[PDB]
C-alpha cells in the first residue's frame, strides 16, 4: 500500500520566511490532504483535496502538488504555525500518512527564569525527597543544568524533561528534579541548581537552606 | 460538534479492550466514522473505517479478529475492540467522523484521543506535593510556584491551575519513567500582588485510577 | 409581427367550461383509479387466503395457486377478446393515437372491459402494472363526458383527453408531475402543434391526487429511506452503467414485439386457444408466487429488499432472467396492463448488480450498491421507452432521494443515448405504428 | 395523414448527432460562464463589506460610502447597457423568447460582454435583481454565438441551441436541473406554433452546465431550510385560500412593474446621462440600504432561511414585504439588467409566512407551522405574476426540498394562476414582448 | 416503542414536582408530545403539548404558571412541572405521542402512567396482620384465607401470596382512606387439602416506606 | 367549548353478541377517535377518524356518525372486549374526551361465597381490632351487608370495598371490615355478618363468637 514519504522531517525558519514541506508518494495518488498536529492537541484537518482550505485556516496556507510530488506551503510563516504537519492520501486504498514534518520556530534569544523548589514537608513523611528547578522561558532550546550539594558535584539520580516550543511566544522551558532518601537530604544544609545558558557566559545559580 | 473516545488505561499483554467514542452535535448517522492511532512520538495509522448502516467495515491489513471496529446509532456510539495485545498497540487511539470534497474521503473531525498502556505493571494513582518557595523568597514583579506529580502508572494526567480559570502562565512537563513509574511537574507564575494575598489551587487529575487531586499552594510555616 | 402581439396578449387564457370540466375528469379517475387499486389487493388477499386453507399437501397446493390465477387470466383474456379487442395490452398506445384522432376512444366499451378485465390479470398476480389499466381508462374517462356534456371544439377533445390519461397516470403512483411531465413528453401529439391548455391538465391531475390520498395516504407504494450522496468523482461509474441500460434497452424492445407475434402462432386469433393460453401463463405466474415469488408481481416489493443490498449477487442474476421470461410473456401475450412497473423492478434489479461489482472493485469511492438501484431504476424507462423525463421524475417522486439527481439524470441519459445509437425505438410509439400500418395492410 | 404518421412515428427521438455534442458544448460554457459570474457577484459585495470596516467609526461618513459604492457600480451598469447594448436591458428573459420566435436579434458580440459585465455591477452593488436575468440571456447568446462560430445549418439547431442554452443558465443559476428545461416547454419554446427543439439536446446542455457549477460551488446550497414537518389533508383547503391572495395580488404587481416602466423614461426622457445619473441613485440608494435594513435589499436569498424558520415577528414581516415590493419595483422597472425571478421568490416567502403566522394561531387543532406556508407561497408569486407555475413549483422543489409538501405547493401555485386569470392579468413575460414588440411598429 | 414517565409520588400542598417521562423505539423529534392525566376514577383530561422545535407549547384553559411543558431531545425526555400544587392535581399523569389522519390529530400511543399525591399526610408503613379461619367453621372443599395491610400512606401496595406462586383464586381489594391512612384486604383461596398441612404466606410490600413484610397465616390453637 | 357525552353509562352484554355504545357533543364535532382502556394498563387507540380500525385491532369493532352523535359498536362481542371505551375529539380547541363508557360481561347470577374473620392476635396487642368479611365471587354487583354485634346492629365504623369484574369468571367481590376498639370489642360477644343478594329471599349470615 502507498507509501507517502514527507521531505523536511524537522525544519527551523523565522517568521516572515516562505516555507514548503513536501510529501512524496511511492505510485501515483491525487488529491492528498493535510493535518496540522500542534503540542499536545489532535490532528486538525488543514489543507484538503490538494489546495482547498478548512474553514478559518489563515490565508497564508496554500496547498498543491499532483502525480507523485505534493507541497504544502506557509507562505510567511508565523509563530503560532509551530506544528507538525501531515499529509494524507485516500487515492488508493487502504489510505495512508506521511512521517509528517515539524515545523520550528527562530526568534531572538531569551533568558530562563530559574526558580528553585525544597521537598515539600508532605513529601518528606514518605521517606523521599525531591528538589526541584524550573528554567522557563528561555531561547535557544540549549541549556545545561548542574546540581551543587554543598559545592559539590552531584550527577547521581538527576532526571531533566523538557517542553516542545511554545506555540505563540516560541520560547522552551525545562525541569530538574533531585531525588533523596529522607536523612540522605537531611544529611546536607545549602543546595543549588546552577543553570548555563547561551544568554549569558556567567552561570545563573539559584539556591535554598535548610537552616 | 465533538466527539469524545475513552476506555483505555491499563492492559496485560496478551489481553483485550472496549474502547467506546462518543459523539454529538451533528446527526451521527449520516457519516462513516474511523479509529486512527498514534504510538508515542510517531506518525498517524488507520486502524479501520465502519459505514452508518454497519454494512461495510473495512480495516487495514492486519489479522483475523485482531480489531473489530462496531458501532451502535441508538447511542451515537463507535466502538474499537483489540485482542492478544503485543506491545505495538501501546498507542493513542482517535476515533474520528469521515467525509470528502471532490471525492477522495478525508478525516473531518478527529476526536480527543484515549491511551492504550499494554504493561504487566500496576494502576497507580499519583502522589502530588506543592512546589511553593522557601521563606527566602526575594518576591520580584511575579511569583513562580508549581506542583510535584509523582508515581504514578500509566499515562497521562492533567494539571490545570484553579479549575482552569488561571490559564496564561502555565507549564506542564512531559513525564520521566523511573523504572515502572510516571512522574512530571508544572509551573505557574502569577503577580506576586496576588500571592499568598489569594488562593492558587493545582488540579492533578490521573483518569486511569479515576482520581482528582486538589493541592493548594502554601508559603511555608 | 401584429399577429404574435395579438397572440401573446391573449395566452395562457383558457375557457372557464374547459377547467370546470378538468376537475370533474381528474375527480373521476381519481376514484376510478383508487376502486381498481382496492380490487387487485383484494383478489391477492383471496389466493393468499385460499393458500393456507390448504397448508399441508405440497403438490394440492401447488395446484390451487395455478388453478387461480389461471382463472382469473382467463376471465380477463376473455373479457378483452369478446366485448373490447382494443384494450388488450398496455392501453397507452391506444390514447396515443386518439391525440392523433386516429383511434376510437369506445368508452362505453372499454371502461368496463378494462377496468374488471384488469382486475383479473393483476389479481392473480401476472407481471403488468397499474399504468395499463388507469392511463386508459383515464383518457375514456375523458372522452366520457366531453361526450356527455356534447362539449364543442378542438380544444376540448384533446385536453379532456390528455387529462384524463395523466390523472390516471398520476394515480397510479401517486406521481402528480410524472403524469403532467408524460402528456408533454409522450402523449401529445408529437409532431403537429396541439391546443392542449397544460393549466387545464394540471386542476385534474390534483383532484386525482387528492382523491387517491383520501383512501390511500399513510402508506407509499416504495419505501427506501434517505440513501447516501454521491461525490463528483462517482459520476462516470453511473455513466457506464446508462451505457449497459443503452444497449439492453433496444433489445428488450425486440424481444417484447418478437414475442408479440411467437405468441399470436400459439393461437391463430382464436378467442378460445388465447383464453387457454392466458390462464395458462397466469396461472404459471400465480404459481410463481409462492416457489419464488420475487420473480412474479409487478415488482413494487422487491425494490426496497433489492435496494438495501439484501440478495446475494446469485439470487440477483435468477431474479433478473426469470423476469425477463416472465415481463415478456405476460406483456407480449397481450393481457391487460401496462409495462412501467415491471420495468422498474427490472432496472433496479440491475442496477443493484452493478452496484455490487462496483462496490468491491473501488473501496476509496465508498459506495452503497443502493444508488445505484436508483440510478437505474428509471432507466430501463428511459432507453426501452425513451422517455427519461418522466422517468427520472417518476423515480424520484417515489424514492424521494433528490441529492441522487445527478447520477439518475446520467445514467438515464446514457441509456436514451445509446438506445439511440444502437437504432431502438420509443417502444410505445413502435406499438401504434405496429397497430397503425395493420390498419392499412 | 395516416401514412406520413407512421413514417414520423418510427423516425421519432432521433436528434442528429451533430446537435447533440454541441449541445455538450453550450452547456460546458455556459456552465463555466454562469460560475464565474458569480464569482464575480460575490467578490465585489465582499470588497463592498470590506470596506465598511475600512471607514468604520463617522456612521454619517460610512453611510456615505455604501451609497456611494451601490451608486458607482449601478452608473457603471446602466451606461454598459444605454451606451453598446439596449436590447440587455431590463431581465433578458423576453429577449430570448422574441428570439426564438425570430422577431429580435441575438447580438451575442454586444449582449456577452454588456451583460457580463453590466450585470456584475448592479448585482455587485447589492440592487434587488436576480441572477437568472443574466444568465438566461447570456446563456441563449452562448447557444446562437456557437451556432455561428460553427456555421451549423437548419430551424432545428437554431432553436434548439438557443433553448438548451437559455435552460443551462436558468439551471446554473439555481442549481436546478430540472427547472431549467421545465422552464423551456412552459414559456420558452414558441407558444402558439410547433417548433423542432430537440428535448434530449436541452438536457445533455443542463447537466453539463450543472456539472460545472457543481465542480466550483460544491458542499453549499442557496436555501437549506431544513426537512419542514407534513401537511394533513385536513390542512389543504387553506392552501387554496393563500393561492386567492396570490392570485389577486399577482396582476396587481404586474401592473405596477409596467407602468413604473413608464413613470420612470418620463424622469429621463430616453436620455444616457438622465438615465445612469437614475441609475446610481437607485443603486445607490439600495447598498446603501443593504446596511440600516439588509433585508430590504440584495436578492433576498439570505432572508428565505432566516423567515421560513419563523425568526421574523409579524411587524418586522409587513415591513420588509412593503419595503421590497418598493425596490423590486423601482430596481425592475428602472431597466437595469437583471432578472426579476430570485426577489419573487424572496416576495412570495415573506408573503407566505404572514399569512402561515395568521393561520397557526387560527387553528390550534391543525398543528401548523408557518414554514411550510412560507415554502408554498414561494413559488406562488412565480404563478401568479410570470404564469409559469409548473416551472415555480420544481424550482422551489429542487432547491428547499420538502416533497411531503408537493400537494400544498401545487394547491398554492394553481389558485394563484386561476384566480390571476379570471383577473384579466397576464404573463409578465409576455406582456414585456408585446410591448417591447408594439413599439417596434407603432414608429412607422 | 415503550413509553416510561417516572418522577410521582407525594408532595405536599403548595409545593412542586417535575414529572419525567423517557422515550424509546423511535426517533423521538418529528413528534408533537403531550401530557393527559386521569384524575382518580374520572374523566381523562388534556394537560398541554409541545411540539419538536419547542416553537410552540400549548397548554389547557387553566390559570398561569401552573404547568411548564418542555422537551430534551438530546437525552430523549420530556418534562412536565407543577408548581402550586392543590388537590386537584392528584392524579394520574400519561405521556403520549401525537398523530393524525385525515388531520384532526389523535393520541397515538400512551406511557404506562406515573401517579401524583398532593396531599399534607406522611409517608407511614403498614402493619400486616392475617386473617386465619375462626375455631366455629367447618373445614370444607375450599378454605378462605387473608391478610389485612392496615395504616399506611400513600399508595400502593403490593401483596402477593407465596411469592405469587399461589397467582390463582387471589383477590386484593382496593384500598381506603380514612383519617389519613389507607387500608386494604388480600385474600387467597386454597383448596381444604393444602391448608394448614402447606404453608401459606402472604407478602407485602410498601416501598413509599421501606416496607417489605412476609405474614405466615397459622391456623387457631 | 366541547364537551363529549357518553350515553351507556356502564354497561352488560353476553359474549358473542351485539353492543353500541353513544357520544353527543355540545357544538359541532368532525372525526373523533376511541381508546380502549383494561383495568391499571395504557389507554389504547381503537378507533380514529370517525371509523377506522388500528393495526392490531379485530374486525368486529366500527364506528359511525355525524357532527353531534358517533358511536362505537361489536359486532359479536367477546371477552377481551372486557374494557373501557373513551371516545375523544379533536375538531375543535381544545380537545376534550367523554366520560368514557365501562363495558362489562353479563353472566350466570351467583350466590356469594361469605368468609367472616376474627381480630388478629397481633392487632389486638395494640389496641385496635377489625373483623373482616369476605363476599366472594357473585353476580350482578347490588349487594347489601349488615353487622350484628351481640346481636344488636351496627353501622358506623364500617368500610366496604368492592373489586371490579374478573378475568377469571366475570364475578364480583367485596369485603366488609368493621372496625372498632380492643376495649370497645372485647366488652361484645356475639359478631354476625349479613349479605342480601338477588339471588336469595333470606340473607346469608356468617358469624363467630369470641367464647
Ligand atoms: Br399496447
Ligand atoms: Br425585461
Amino acid at each position: 500500500d502507498i507509501v507517502l514519504t514527507q521531505s523536511p522531517a524537522i525544519m527551523s525558519a523565522a517568521p516572515g520566511d516562505k516555507v514548503t514541506m513536501t510529501c512524496s508518494a511511492s505510485s501515483s495518488v491525487s488529491y492528498i490532504h493535510w493535518y496540522q498536529q500542534k503540542s499536545g492537541t489532535s490532528p486538525k484537518r488543514w489543507i484538503y483535496d490538494t489546495s482547498k482550505l478548512t474553514s478559518g485556516v489563515p490565508v497564508r496556507f496554500s496547498g498543491s502538488g499532483s502525480g507523485t510530488s505534493y507541497s504544502l506551503t506557509i507562505n510567511t510563516m508565523e509563530a503560532e504555525d509551530a506544528a507538525t504537519y501531515y499529509c494524507q492520501q485516500w487515492s488508493s486504498h487502504p489510505q495512508t500518512f506521511g512521517g509528517g514534518t515539524k515545523l520550528e520556530i527562530l526568534r531572538a534569544d531569551a533568558a530562563p527564569t530559574v526558580s528553585i523548589f525544597p521537598p515539600s514537608s508532605e513529601q518528606l513523611t514518605s521517606g523521599g525527597a525531591s528538589v526541584v528547578c524550573f528554567l522557563n522561558n528561555f531561547y535557544p532550546k540549549d541549556i545545561n543544568v548542574k546540581w551543587k550539594i554543598d559545592g559539590s558535584e552531584r550527577q547521581n539520580g538527576v532526571l531533566n524533561s523538557w517542553t516542545d516550543q511554545d506555540s505563540k511566544d516560541s520560547t522552551y522551558s525545562m525541569s530538574s528534579t533531585l531525588t533523596l532518601t529522607k536523612d540522605e537530604y537531611e544529611r546536607h544544609n545549602s543546595y543549588t541548581c546552577e543553570a548555563t545558558h547561551k544568554t549569558s557566559t556567567s552561570p545563573i545559580v539559584k539556591s535554598f537552606n535548610r537552616a | 460538534v465533538r466527539l469524545l473516545e475513552s476506555g483505555g488505561g491499563l492492559v496485560q499483554p496478551g489481553g483485550s479492550l472496549k474502547l467506546s467514542c462518543a459523539a454529538s452535535g451533528f446527526d451521527y448517522s449520516r457519516y462513516w466514522m474511523s479509529w486512527v492511532r498514534q504510538a508515542p512520538g510517531k506518525g498517524l495509522k488507520w486502524i479501520g473505517e465502519i459505514n452508518p448502516v454497519s454494512s461495510t467495515i473495512n480495516y487495514t491489513p492486519s489479522l483475523k479478529d485482531k480489531f473489530i471496529i462496531s458501532r451502535d446509532n441508538a447511542k451515537d456510539t463507535l466502538y474499537l475492540q483489540i485482542s492478544k495485545v503485543r506491545s505495538e498497540d501501546t498507542a493513542l487511539y482517535y476515533c474520528a467522523r469521515l467525509y470528502y470534497g471532490y471525492g477522495y474521503w478525508y478525516f473531518d473531525v478527529w476526536g480527543a484521543g484515549t491511551t492504550v498502556t499494554v504493561s504487566s505493571a500496576k494502576t497507580t494513582p499519583p502522589s502530588v506535593y506543592p512546589l511553593a518557595p522557601g521563606s527566602a523568597a526575594a518576591a520580584a514583579s511575579m511569583v513562580t510556584l508549581g506542583c510535584l506529580v509523582k508515581g504514578y502508572f500509566p499515562e497521562p494526567v492533567t494539571v490545570t491551575w484553579n479549575s482552569g480559570s488561571l490559564a496564561a502562565g502555565v507549564h506542564t512537563f512531559p513525564a520521566v519513567l523511573q523504572a515502572a513509574l510516571y512522574t512530571l511537574s508544572s509551573s505557574v507564575t502569577v503577580p506576586s500582588s496576588s500571592w499568598p494575598s489569594e488562593t492558587v489551587t493545582c488540579n492533578v487529575a490521573h483518569p486511569a485510577s479515576s482520581t482528582k487531586v486538589d493541592k493548594k499552594i502554601v508559603p511555608r510555616a | 409581427r401584429r399577429q404574435l402581439i395579438r397572440q401573446l396578449l391573449e395566452r395562457d387564457k383558457t375557457p372557464l367550461a374547459i377547467l370546470f370540466m378538468a376537475a370533474v375528469v381528474g375527480t373521476l379517475v381519481g376514484l376510478a383509479a383508487v376502486a381498481f387499486d382496492k380490487g387487485v389487493a383484494w383478489l391477492q388477499n383471496q389466493r393468499m387466503g385460499a393458500l393456507v386453507h390448504t397448508a399441508d399437501n405440497y403438490p394440492l397446493l401447488l395446484t390451487v395457486a395455478f388453478l387461480c390465477s389461471a382463472v382469473l387470466a382467463m376471465f380477463g383474456y376473455f373479457l378483452v377478446r369478446k366485448y373490447a379487442p382494443e384494450a388488450g395490452g398496455s392501453g397507452i398506445p391506444e390514447i396515443e393515437g386518439a391525440l392523433e384522432d386516429q383511434r376510437p376512444v369506445r368508452w362505453w366499451r372499454v371502461l368496463p372491459v378494462k377496468f374488471f378485465g384488469g382486475l383479473g390479470t393483476l389479481g392473480g398476480g401476472m407481471v403488468l402494472g397499474r399504468e395499463g389499466p388507469t392511463v386508459q381508462i383515464g383518457g375514456n374517462i375523458g372522452r366520457m363526458v366531453l361526450d356527455i356534456f356534447r362539449l364543442k371544439g378542438d380544444e376540448a377533445r384533446h385536453t379532456l383527453l390528455a387529462t384524463g390519461a395523466a390523472a390516471g397516470l398520476a394515480a397510479a403512483f401517486n406521481a402528480p408531475l410524472a403524469g403532467i411531465l408524460f402528456i408533454i413528453e409522450e402523449m401529445r401529439p408529437q409532431f403537429r402543434y396541439t391546443l392542449i391548455s397544460i393549466k387545464a391538465v394540471f386542476i385534474g391531475v390534483i383532484m386525482s391526487t387528492i382523491m387517491y390520498r383520501i383512501f390511500n395516504h399513510e402508506v407509499a407504494l416504495i419505501d427506501v429511506g434517505k440513501l447516501s450522496d454521491a461525490p463528483l468523482n462517482t459520476l462516470w461509474l453511473y455513466l457506464i452503467l446508462g451505457i449497459i441500460f443503452g444497449i439492453f434497452g433496444p433489445i428488450f424492445n425486440k424481444w417484447v414485439l418478437g414475442m408479440q407475434d411467437l405468441l399470436h402462432r400459439v393461437h391463430g386469433g382464436n378467442i378460445t386457444k388465447w383464453v387457454l393460453m392466458g390462464g395458462a401463463i397466469g396461472g404459471l405466474c400465480g404459481l410463481l408466487g409462492f416457489v419464488a415469488p420475487a420473480t412474479s408481481g409487478g415488482g413494487f416489493n422487491l425494490i426496497p429488499i433489492a435496494t438495501a443490498g439484501n440478495f446475494s449477487m446469485g439470487m440477483l442474476v435468477f431474479i433478473f432472467v426469470a423476469r425477463v421470461i416472465t415481463t415478456l410473456l405476460c406483456f407480449s401475450s397481450g393481457a391487460p396492463g401496462g409495462i412501467f412497473a415491471p420495468m422498474l423492478a427490472l432496472g433496479t434489479v440491475l442496477g443493484t448488480a452493478f452496484g455490487m461489482v462496483a462496490v468491491e472493485l473501488f473501496p476509496q469511492y465508498h459506495l452503497e450498491a443502493g444508488t445505484f438501484a436508483i440510478a437505474g431504476m428509471g432507466a430501463l424507462l428511459a432507453a426501452s421507452i425513451r422517455a427519461p423525463l418522466t422517468g427520472i421524475i417518476l423515480v424520484l417522486e417515489m424514492t424521494d432521494n433528490y441529492q441522487l439527481i445527478l447520477p439518475m439524470i446520467i445514467t438515464g441519459l446514457g441509456a436514451t443515448l445509446l438506445a439511440q445509437f444502437t437504432g431502438g425505438k420509443p417502444l410505445h410509439s413502435a406499438i401504434l405504428a405496429r397497430t397503425l400500418a395493420k390498419q392499412e395492410a
